[PDB]
RNA sequence: GUGAAGAGGGAAACAACCCAGACCGCCAGCUAAGGUCCCAAAGUCAUGGUUAAGUGGGAAACGAUGUGGGAAGGCCCAGACAGCCAGGAUGUUGGCUUAGAAGCAGCCAUCAUUUAAAGAAAGCGUAAUAGCUCACUGGUCGAGUCGGCCUGCGCGGAAGAU
RNA sequence: GAUGUCGGCUCAUCACAUCCUGGGGCUGAAGUAGGUCCCAAGGGUAUGGCUGUUCGCCAUUUAAAGUGGUACGCGAGCUGG
């Protein structure tokens, strides 16, 4: 997983929260991954994700990293009496909603832009969809 | 450029709102020094193919309302959040 | 496979028309006859230069006979005595390794006119001018 | 035939033939780009 | 659309019956067919046999498409024989003729037969070959099948018995 | 909020969900939730549309000229789209690497000429060339056509124990 | 205000994500046996040494000695390790 470099607290609530985002569209690369779904990233589909996006735009691409894990969330092993102490933090979660920008490219291809996020969510659950920034 | 085919909206709160999108009409204003502010409905589809060119952005678009012409520009645009699809668009005055 | 047309092209150096395989087994099936073209071919080489492979072009007849015409030594190996660096260019336009001046290329155009395409010399200096530029070698003149 | 769910492309001589509610490949170039499903 | 809107056809010394879905020629070198149609309206002229989209249906012109030329290809195949070679890789498969009789093998202590249909008629001289020249494009092409369908060509040898083309490659071989 | 301490009607039956709170009787009438093909009371109702999987009647990642609707774009009688006639030339079987890799192991060139069109090339083949075929382009053909987009309904993915 | 725990024995029965036989696809498929994956539950699916072990390890066979459910099947049938 992949976790903050710093921290206030240890331990968090797991959260619920209603959709929708203030970072809706891209704001520096002329392509992006927007969302769809919402749920939770482990921190293993962030690393997995940014793996498989690398390799394809190479060097020639520029790159912008929204989503960041921050909620901690404990984990209970098995055979423990659930309710009776918390557990040890084993998840980091990052809370995402509709329309959420995973990732932001420029210095590429169109086409090649789609098929490097392409390859990154389809290790990342939720459905995504292609942005393309125009003018806006 | 385009010329965009539109026309008075009277009908206003979220519900109103909501279902006229679903008829392929969605609120939007037209707003300009201190002129009175033009409640209009212009056609989704038409518009939603026009807004993905920066054209529509860009340019001098000319919204015929009622007979009579108004000169503006595309300033800001309400999305929906994870479609192409439209919700809103502020107009000023060009 | 080493299925082969009878107009063949083949670049072959002198004591490397003598073997078989690196002609391939392919047109050494057919009315041209190894030691034949060899010793032949060998002869005329004396006269022209060669250090690289030098592009002969034999027409195959079915009376196991065979005419051949050996041009006159490619354009690439002439714009590298003309660089002072022979013996290939390495990889071409990663590095300079040559210079190349107009003179050159209008002289290499004419001596290779025979066998090129071009409407005018001027033509086919620019087809030697392209050859230079795929040899990585610059033409700054 | 070989079971994988997803044609994509592997040839330009892949016809992808739907045959029953499946989606097979049938692949003359080379037999290996063959699939039950798709 | 294209062949569902391409004029038909009936060729001279052929005819037709006057049906009502049914696809039945007479005549000649050209008289047999009994294919089925089912969304085919059976109309006529004096040399088209047309068909067009039957009543409860929206893909019914596609049928009239496939019975065009499903029409001509009957025509032209009591006319024109098919499947006038289908070779072999492999030796010790051969065959032998008897005139009504093919047999065929891979080297099987038995020969594998097919007793030709009616109307359907077969002889070759050369016995590595299988030469039919019946009537009806579809009767041999289902004939023919049964052949080849023993053994195919192989895609590192090539061995098996063919027809008219083959898919193999030089792969290497392992063990060696 | 209900059950607890509430029956009745509905959810196949199923305290807790949905409708509605039973003083009592009457082989009375009108509605609610919910239903109206048969078992089993009432529409095989009217109007229009969609869907062929028995979908409806368990499932997702994901895959697919499935099919319906809408808008826009590219191409089209100055000939598109399929097929068919061809062109497939030349400097240049270019260079490194290798005796020989000289489009097509890997690495580099990937320019220029001939032109209506013709890559120093997509694969088969050869260590690699040679050859075969090909995205590339002209003619013939003769009328619509090619992919995305929004969107409805289907399809595959979908294996378990009396 | 009692539903006898596990294992074996004995007797099974069902499911298939199939170990074997039957039918195939692909193969780097030389033949040869295989490898891998698909269809298939009709039938068939080893004896001993040690250990209560279910299980495991080991020995030697076989076409193969499948896997799981059935109160980790079966004590108002047996044993009581």
């Amino acid at each position: 997983m992949l976790q903050p470099k710093r921290t206030k607290f240890r331990k968090m609530h797991k959260g619920r929260n209603r959709g929708l985002a203030q970072g809706t569209d891209v704001s520096f690369g002329s392509f992006g991954l927007k969302a769809v779904g919402r749920g939770r990233l482990t921190a293993r589909q962030i690393e997995a994700a940014r793996r498989a996006m690398t390799r394809a735009v190479k060097r020639q691409g520029k790159i912008w990293i929204r989503v960041f894990p921050d909620k901690p969330i404990t984990e209970k092993p098995l055979a423990v009496r659930m309710g009776k102490g918390k557990g040890n933090v084993e998840y980091w979660v990052a809370l995402i909603q509709p329309g959420k920008v995973l990732y932001e490219m420029d210095g590429v291809p169109e086409e090649l832009a789609r098929e490097a996020f392409k390859l990154a969510a389809a290790k990342l659950p939720i459905k995504t969809t292609f942005v393309t920034k125009t003018v806006m | 450029m385009f010329t965009i085919n539109a026309e008075v909206r009277k009908e206003q709160g979220k519900g109103a709102s909501r279902r006229l999108r679903a008829a392929n009409k969605f609120p939007a204003i037209i707003y300009g020094g201190k002129e009175a502010p033009l409640a209009i409905e212009l056609d989704h589809d038409k518009v939603m193919n026009m807004q993905a060119k920066a054209e529509f952005y860009s340019e001098v678009l000319t919204i015929v309302v009622d007979g009579k012409e108004i000169k503006v520009k595309a300033q800001d645009v309400q999305r929906h959040p994870y479609k192409p699809k439209l919700q809103h668009i502020d107009f000023v005055r060009a | 496979a080493k299925k082969v047309q009878a107009y063949v092209k083949l670049q072959v150096a002198a004591g490397m028309a003598n073997p078989s395989p690196p002609v391939g087994p392919a047109l050494g099936q057919q009315g041209v006859n190894i030691m034949e073209f060899c010793k032949a071919f060998n002869a005329k080489t004396d006269s022209i230069e060669k250090g690289l492979p030098i592009p002969v072009v034999i027409t195959v007849y079915a009376d196991r006979s065979f005419t051949f015409v050996t041009k006159t030594p490619p354009a690439a190996v002439l714009l590298k005595k003309a660089a002072g660096i022979k013996s290939g260019s390495g990889k071409p336009n990663k590095d300079k390794v040559g210079k190349i001046s107009r003179a050159q290329l209008q002289e290499i155009a004419q001596t290779k006119a025979a066998d090129m395409t071009g409407a005018d010399i001027e033509a086919m200096t620019r087809s030697i001018e392209g050859t230079a530029r795929s040899m990585g070698l610059v033409v700054e003149d | 035939m070989k079971v994988r769910a997803s044609v994509k492309k592997l040839c330009r001589n892949c016809k992808i033939v739907k045959r029953d509610g499946v989606i097979r490949v049938i692949c003359s170039a080379e037999p290996k780009h063959k699939q039950r499903q798709g | 659309s294209r062949v569902a809107k391409a004029p038909v056809v009936v060729p001279a010394g052929v005819d037709v019956k006057i049906n009502g879905q049914v696809i039945t020629i007479k005549g000649k070198n050209g008289e047999l067919t009994r294919t089925l149609n089912d969304a085919v309206e059976v109309k006529h002229a004096d040399n088209t046999l047309t068909f067009g989209p039957r009543d409860g249906y929206a893909d019914g012109w596609a049928q009239a498409g496939t019975a065009r030329a499903l029409l001509n290809s009957m025509v032209i195949g009591v006319t024109e024989g098919f499947t006038k070679k289908l070779q072999l890789v492999g030796v010790g498969y051969r065959a032998a003729v008897k005139g009504n009789v093919i047999n065929l093998s891979l080297g099987f202590s038995h020969p594998v037969d097919h007793q030709l249909p009616a109307g359907i008629t077969a002889e070759c001289p050369t016995q590595t070959e299988i030469v039919l020249k019946g009537a009806d494009k579809q009767v041999i092409g289902q004939v023919a099948a049964d052949l080849r369908a023993y053994r195919r060509p192989e895609p590192y040898k090539g061995k098996g018995v063919r027809y008219a083309d083959e898919v193999v490659r030089t792969k290497e071989a392992k063990k060696k």
